[PDB]
């Protein structure tokens, strides 16, 4: 609603231009007349104080044991039906003291404890679902840290980050930004790394959900979480929703699923609507990451739902060296290990294997209370990770 | 009656309890004397292997 | 004496004022007003008596209301923490390094990923290696996976939260209970913690062939959990674990390097290990002099941790059928015959 | 006059009172109690109530108009009454069990023996089992053994049925489960049987219907009360089920009932011992050979064995005879075992 | 088992209220008779007659069956391809008959709570019996007859 | 504050005296449902939510025709007298399906579906608008249309567009909302609709 700050962010002069001065003095004159305008009338008309008298009378009209209940329906204004504490419905009378605006059908209502009526709305406790996927800040991974993938970082920048920092570009050519991005590649290529990189330099509520939690126990509590996921995203202003391992909504079978595949499909048919249905969309951008782009219904990937398909290949030899350097940056090597010699250990190392080598190297140096990794540590590190 | 599902439904474990009561009052800790029961069914295969 | 008579004379007039409701204050509000939920009854927003400072009125706790003009009277004794209820339904026995047998190399390898990264940070940053988050313990059943996991969660002063489904306890962690990433909502509140996740759902003898089944809701748990402790997670004091009898049936995702930082090994005890294991569980009965335990270990080739702690206990039982008060050598020898020799088939 | 004020405060006792429950004492002259109407009240305790009776959850009488402790009732219960011999004893000897020595011995060493020779277990060092589960095929002789234990027992026996613990009045089930354990403690040597525990302990729990939220409390109350035994009160719990696969794992952990006594289908040896013990009380004739009947590959556990004898003699009354001939048993086996066509000899 | 009113303060029987039926079951009794004469249906001549002689005729000529001692047939199932005139005959037969025409449905007897479905079936037949000769039509029987 | 503090100027507009004039003279009622209309003259049978099934007649101002069986009606909190009929209860999840804001797309952003659009307007955009044309002939206009085709062809656009010009109420349904946990209430959402 209204914003307490930012009375007039007219910083267009951005200098000592006199235009800044004229507006400021305007309020000062209005303030002066208001001062004696309120106190003067507050003496010969000592009916309402507006500071202690106003609040006082309403409190008496309220009750000491204020009740809490659920508003069930909105009958004509000044009248509503509110569900009592346990199981009863009362045709209460709405009092004007309430804002009369936050009366959503089912949020909350405060009622007098004897003549039950509407006395006031109650803000709804942050539902546990919102807190579950409300990623605050990406801990450490920056955007120059990712390294390697270069032509693939421009697509994500140009779909989920540019339209929020420089909208003019998709503002003068009359082109709406590409709807979504789907990331696909072998197991371990930076798919999620780039996914959390965008969360770093972003100004929107990031939400993350893995494909495995989209499949639930009871029937119907399937394509109902999908509705909740996109209901939270809309309520939270600009937001990037990240679905990870989307290939778990029909690639993995779980006994907890009361309904079998037939139930999982209806989850997809609800996810299909939530990405492109005849409802309004607003500002919500979907990033889907998967390691098997060939095992999902070719309608979830239809242009319009997800537009830009980004392909993540196994690291190139030149990029392999960059991966080692970034991961080994904060490591006191023993000027005896050569990075180039370990670049060729197996025909194709994902890159997540590179970090595994550089992380097991340290654990192989801790065992000897040594703060310098030698070629022996890496040699045994390169065998304990990608061999067994 | 029924077969006492494993992984049944919410309002199906309750019917299971009723069977476990009709089941226990037939032959339980207090033998029932001079009360004979007659049961009929068109599908005597879904019955629990305790009835 | 005059005062005592006066007090007892006013009790009759005192034990008639209506009692006080007992409620729980979900969240404090403004203007020295609190919002409490009463026992089998609806929520209420109630004023607070001036004797009690609003600062003391904290999130969930037990309070009182007068009788009809509800007003907080006293901050009653605190309610049982919801997590402690989870640790009471599930009963992972408390264990220490002393009742650890034959596993000395494994004990060293467990303290390096759950103890050092917790009790001694700024040592893993001296090498630049990110802290390990998640250890997979494998081996035959009863080898001691849970006995060691609790020990490392007992000597590091970290809460030991076990998640195994059990929808009976699926109300102390989350009322909604929609996605597994709700245990964290309580995990990050209880200081450093270890999220054990056991396995062995009667596997190894059932569901060998196809038909129904599929996946395992003890394996999909980390894939959800480990996907969050590897990035989008602020409090870096939570670490996960599994115990599984097989490492060749793990999904292709849990075996990708970079997810599980360490894969400890739990083999069936050897001769020098069974003797030590037998010794620990044998220091609980009135053993006789000169019980040759080295001879008992030989007689049991293959016993993870339970076929051994099934000879000590059954040895005592065999000393009861005779009506004796001392456990003799014969009792232990006759015990291995039952647990191992007679039970070898099937 | 002090003696007069003491005898005047008793007016607060009165006849019409509401029985509550003691939960926790907050300080001297005050306590927290739970009314049977369903609530938790902050009341004030009378200054003449012997605090020694203000034990953990117990029976306390509260004033009707204004809740306030005014007495401490002796322990009691509602739907759990100890079996007081009379016509309510099982009436089944151990000699009527068809040779289940291995199973019979196990129950003896885990239920009967500890109650009598309690001090021996401490001397040897073993920790007595605190509850035995009785799981097996449907009709292998589970309840019958318990029927025998209740007979040759020197300790009180308390019988319950699993479905009895869930009732219409919300919040009454937890109180009923709690009264059984409380009543089983007053008579220290006692055995608690919860038959058909499948109806109270099942893994699946859908927490929206209200029938499952009331069963989530019964099971939780059982678990809470089975952890309150301090290794000094001998109240053994015997729990008999048919499908162990449905039991919540939390109920089969140390401290709870941890002694799984399997009751499998009788083997050839046992089968011969069952026909003999059942046929002992029958008339029977010389020409009847039991061996010919316990020779087949069929798997008949304990009831079709009784059904065979039951129907075999049943045939005798058809022609008005008081002996059972071999011609009678033959006609009985073919109408009781009814072997299935399972075979398809082309598979072997 | 009868329904009886009781004084609110000093409980005491004052009247015997008429038997109550579930609000759902009362809403399935047709009051506005459909207007569809038998001449509206075409082709189904050998089948319209077979129904009128098993559900309507035995209701107006009881003197005829009792003369020959044959119990009238119970029930008339109507099956066929998706659209052939099944509901037209039922709607038409609800017009050329001066009797209660309790109109059931398919998915409708199905209710979530245990035993709620039985109530709507026992109550849907007690009501018809409580009234004059009645025809109870159960359309879309698959939902409750699988 | 933080509960219901509204524009303070509106509170005095609330006429606190009238509020007191309304927080006493106006008796608060309780919702109920009528089951029977026991004959004699009044004698209505009532069923409050979770208290009991009482017997009530009327107060003074509700016409007998104003009340009918199975109709929501409020009742007194002391003597249980019907005072005002109440609307029927519509499941909130089914009442949220009604579109309140027209989608911002018209019948000029779909191209190539000239024949499809024309055939989709004589069954959803002409029987309602200009409903007298068909009266001067015996025609019951077709009621219902199935739009099928490969994904991303325009099935929803031609539907989102019709809602932009339609005068009658437009009701959404996704086909997955009609899947619910318990047996039964997946047809309630199709009966209430
Ligand atoms: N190209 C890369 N550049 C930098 N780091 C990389 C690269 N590829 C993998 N990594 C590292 O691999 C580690 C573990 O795997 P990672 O999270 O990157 O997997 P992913 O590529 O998103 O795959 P998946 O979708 O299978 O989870 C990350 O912490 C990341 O730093
Ligand atoms: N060894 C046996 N000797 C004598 N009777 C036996 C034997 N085994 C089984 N029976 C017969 O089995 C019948 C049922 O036994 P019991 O009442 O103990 O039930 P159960 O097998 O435990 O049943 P459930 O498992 O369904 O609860 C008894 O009437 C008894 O005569
Ligand atoms: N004929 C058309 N003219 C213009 N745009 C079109 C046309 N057909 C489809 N589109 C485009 O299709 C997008 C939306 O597709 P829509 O959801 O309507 O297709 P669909 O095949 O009916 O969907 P689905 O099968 O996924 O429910 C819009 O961006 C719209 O511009
Ligand atoms: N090395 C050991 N020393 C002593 N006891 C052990 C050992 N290994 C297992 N145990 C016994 O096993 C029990 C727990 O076994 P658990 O870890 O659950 O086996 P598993 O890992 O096969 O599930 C403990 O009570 C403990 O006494
Ligand atoms: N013989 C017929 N004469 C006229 N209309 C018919 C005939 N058969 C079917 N219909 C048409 O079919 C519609 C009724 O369909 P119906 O047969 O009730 O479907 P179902 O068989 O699935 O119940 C009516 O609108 C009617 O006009
Ligand atoms: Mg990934
Ligand atoms: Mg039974
Ligand atoms: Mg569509």
């Amino acid at each position: 609603g209204p914003d307490a700050a930012s009375k007039l962010p007219l910083v267009t002069p951005h200098t000592q231009c006199r235009l800044k001065l004229l507006k400021l003095e305007r309020i000062k004159d209005y303030l002066l007349m208001e001062e004696e305008f309120i106190r003067n009338q507050e003496q010969m008309k000592p009916l309402e104080e507006k500071q202690e008298e106003e609040r006082s009378k309403v409190d008496d009209l309220r009750g000491t044991p204020m009740s809490v209940g659920t508003l069930e329906e909105i009958i004509d204004d000044n009248h509503a039906i509110v569900s009592t504490s346990v199981g009863s419905e009362h045709y209460v009378s709405i009092l004007s003291f309430v804002d009369k605006d936050l009366l959503e059908p089912g949020c909350s209502v405060l009622l007098n404890h004897k003549v039950h009526a509407v006395i006031g709305v109650l803000m709804d406790d942050t539902d546990p679902l919102v807190t579950v996927m409300k990623v605050e800040k990406a801990p450490q991974e920056t955007y120059a840290d990712i390294g390697g993938l270069d032509n693939q970082i421009q697509e994500i920048k140009e779909s989920v980050e540019l339209p929020l920092t420089h909208p003019e570009y998709y503002e003068e050519m009359g082109i709406k930004p590409p709807k979504g991005v789907i990331l696909y590649g072998p197991p371990g290529t930076g798919k999620t790394l780039l996914a959390k990189a965008v969360a770093n330099q972003t100004s929107a509520t990031f939400l993350r959900v893995v494909g495995s939690e989209l499949i639930q126990k009871y029937l119907g509590d399937g394509p109902k979480l999908v509705r909740e996921l996109f209901r939270v995203a809309e309520e939270h202003a600009p937001s990037i929703v990240f679905i990870d391992e989307i290939d778990a909504i029909g690639t993995k079978r779980y006994d907890s699923n009361s309904g079998g595949e037939r139930e999982i499909q209806r989850t997809m048919l609800e996810l299909l609507n939530q990405l492109d249905g005849f409802d309004s969309r607003g500002d919500v951008k979907v990033i889907m990451a998967t390691n098997r782009i060939e095992t999902l219904d070719p309608a979830l990937i239809r242009p319009g739902r997800i537009d830009r398909k980004i392909e993540f290949p196994l690291p190139d030899e030149k990029t392999k060296k960059r991966i080692f350097q970034i991961h080994t940056s904060r490591m006191t090597l023993a000027d005896d290990v050569t990075l180039d010699d370990l670049i060729m250990a197996k025909d194709d190392l994902s890159g997540a294997d590179i970090k595994a080598i550089c992380t097991e190297a340290g654990l192989m140096a801790l065992r000897e209370r040594r703060m310098k990794v030698t070629n022996e540590d890496f040699k045994k590190s390169k065998e304990n990770v990608l061999y067994k | 009656g029924g077969r006492r599902f494993s992984e049944g439904t919410s309002a199906d474990r309750e019917i299971q309890r009723t069977l476990m009561e009709l089941l226990n009052q037939m032959d339980g800790f207090d033998t029932l004397h001079r009360v004979k029961m007659i049961m009929a069914t068109n599908r005597p295969d879904t019955l629990d292997p305790a009835l | 004496l005059n005062a005592k008579v006066r007090l007892l004379r006013e009790e009759l007039q005192l034990l008639q004022e209506q009692g006080s409701y007992v409620g729980e204050v979900v969240r404090a509000m403004d203007k020295k007003k609190v919002l409490v939920k009463v026992h089998p009854e609806g929520k209420f927003v109630v004023d607070v008596d001036k004797n009690i400072d609003i600062n003391d009125v904290t999130p969930n706790c037990r309070v009182a209301l007068r009788n009809d003009s509800y007003t907080l009277h006293k901050i009653l004794p605190n309610k049982v923490d919801p997590l402690v209820s989870l640790m009471m339904v599930e009963k992972v026995p408390d264990s220490t390094y002393e009742m650890i047998g034959g596993l000395d190399k494994q004990i060293k390898e467990i303290k390096e990923v759950i103890e050092l990264p917790v009790k001694h940070p700024e040592l893993f940053e001296a090498l630049g290696i990110a802290q390990p988050k998640g250890v997979l313990l494998y081996g035959p059943p009863g080898t001691g996976k849970t006995l060691l996991a609790r020990a490392v969660a007992h000597h590091t002063d970290c809460t030991f939260i076990r998640v195994s489904g059990s929808e009976l306890v699926q109300k102390f962690i989350g009322e909604g209970a929609r996605m597994v990433r709700e245990l964290f909502v309580m995990a990050r509140e209880h200081a450093p913690s270890i999220i054990f996740m056991d396995e062995i759902d009667s596997i190894g003898s059932s569901r060998l062939e196809g038909g129904s089944g599929g996946d395992s809701e003890v394996q999909r748990t980390m894939l959800e959990l480990l996907n969050q402790l590897d990035g989008f997670e602020a409090t870096k004091n939570i670490k996960v674990i599994m115990a599984t009898n097989r490492i060749d049936i793990l999904d292709s995702a849990l075996l990708r390097p970079g997810r599980i930082d360490r894969k400890i090994e739990f083999p069936p005890p050897n001769e020098e290990a069974r003797l030590d294991i037998l010794k620990i569980h044998s220091r609980k009965m009135n053993l006789t002099r000169g019980i040759n335990l080295r001879k008992i270990a030989e007689l049991m080739p293959g016993a993870s941790g339970a076929e051994v702690k099934g000879v000590c206990t059954e040895a005592g039982m065999y000393a009861l059928r005779e009506r004796r008060v001392h456990v003799t050598q014969e009792d232990f020898e006759m015990a291995v015959a039952k647990v191992m020799q007679k039970d070898s088939e099937k | 006059e002090f003696l007069h004020a003491q005898e005047e405060v008793k007016r607060i006792q009165s006849i019409p009172l509401v029985i509550g429950q003691f939960l926790e004492a907050v300080d001297q002259n005050t306590a927290i109690v739970g009314s049977t109407t369903g609530s938790n009240y902050y009341v004030r305790i009378l200054s003449t109530i012997d605090r020694e009776l203000l034990k953990p959850n117990a029976s306390v009488a509260l004033h009707k108009h204004s809740n306030a402790l005014v007495d401490v009732l002796p322990p009691e219960a509602d739907s759990s009454i100890m079996m007081l011999t009379s016509d309510q004893k099982p009436d089944v000897m151990y000699a009527d069990i068809g040779g289940m020595d291995i199973q019979k011995q196990e129950v003896r060493e885990a239920v009967e023996l500890p109650l009598t020779h309690f001090e021996l277990y401490k001397q040897i060092g073993i920790d007595p089992p605190r509850g035995v589960l009785m799981y097996g095929p449907p009709g292998c002789g589970k309840t019958m053994l318990a029927k025998a234990v209740a007979h040759h027992t020197t300790a009180a026996f308390i019988r319950v049925v699993g479905s009895e613990f869930v009732q219409k009045y919300l919040g009454e089930g937890p109180r009923m489960v709690r009264d059984v354990f409380r009543l089983a403690k007053e008579n220290a040597p006692a055995i608690i049987f919860i038959d058909e525990i499948d109806a109270i302990a099942t893994k699946r729990f859908d927490a929206q219907t209200g029938a499952d939220r009331e069963v989530q409390r019964i099971l939780l109350e059982l678990l809470n009360q089975m952890d309150g035994f301090d290794q000094n009160v001998n109240v053994k719990v015997i729990m008999a089920t048919n499908r162990a696969d449905t039991l919540d794992p939390a109920l089969l952990r140390p401290g709870r009932l941890d002694r799984k006594i399997e009751f499998p289908l009788p083997d050839r040896r046992q089968k011969r011992l069952i026909f003999s013990t059942i046929t002992s009380k029958m008339n029977l004739s010389e020409e009847v050979d039991l061996e010919d009947y316990v020779a087949r590959p069929d798997k008949i556990s304990g009831a079709d064995i009784n059904s065979i004898c039951q129907e075999s003699g049943m045939l005798a009354v058809r022609e008005n005879r008081y002996i059972v001939l071999a011609k009678d048993f033959e006609k009985a086996y073919k109408t009781v075992i009814k072997k299935d066509e399972q075979e398809h000899e082309f598979y072997k | 088992g009868d329904l009886v009113g009781v004084n609110k303060d000093s409980y005491l029987i004052l009247e015997t209220l008429p038997t109550e039926y579930d609000s759902r079951v009362k809403a399935m009794e047709v009051d506005e008779r459909p207007t569809e004469q038998y001449s509206d249906i075409g082709g189904l001549d050998k089948q319209i007659q077979e129904l009128v002689e098993a559900i309507v005729l035995p209701m107006n000529h009881k003197e005829k069956f009792e003369n020959l001692g044959i119990q009238p047939p119970k029930g008339v199932l109507m099956y066929g391809p998706p659209g052939t005139g099944k509901t037209l005959l039922a709607r038409a037969c609800a017009a050329q008959t001066k009797a209660t025409f309790l109109k059931l449905a398919g998915p409708q007897l199905v209710q979530m709570f245990i035993g709620d479905g039985a109530k709507l079936v026992r109550d849907a037949f007690a009501l018809a019996k409580e009234k004059a000769p009645s025809i109870i039509f159960i359309d879309e029987l698959d939902a409750i007859g699988t | 504050s933080d509960t219901g503090l509204a524009p303070p100027a509106l509170w005095d507009l609330a006429a606190d005296k009238q509020t007191l004039q309304s927080e006493q003279p106006l008796q608060v009622a309780r919702c109920t449902k009528i089951i029977n209309a026991d004959s004699e003259d009044p004698k209505y049978i009532i069923n409050v939510k979770q208290f009991a099934k009482f017997v009530v007649d009327l107060s003074d101002q509700v016409a007998p025709t104003d009340i009918e069986e199975g109709m929501r009606v409020g009742v007194d909190r002391n003597k249980y007298q019907i005072h005002i009929p109440l609307p029927p209860k519509i499941d909130p999840t089914v009442t949220m399906m009604q579109v309140e804001e027209k989608p911002d797309v018209t019948y000029s952003d779909v191209g190539g579906c000239k024949e499809q659009i024309e055939k989709l307007r004589e069954v959803v955009e002409t029987p309602l608008l200009h409903p007298e044309r068909f009266v001067n002939l015996g025609i019951e206009p077709p009621k219902g249309v199935l739009l099928f085709g490969p994904p991303g062809t325009g099935k929803t656009l031609c539907a989102r567009a019709v809602a932009n010009r339609t005068d009658a109420c437009f009701i959404r349904v996704i086909g997955s909302e009609l899947v619910q946990k318990y047996v039964g209430e997946g047809a309630r959402m199709v009966r209430e609709l």
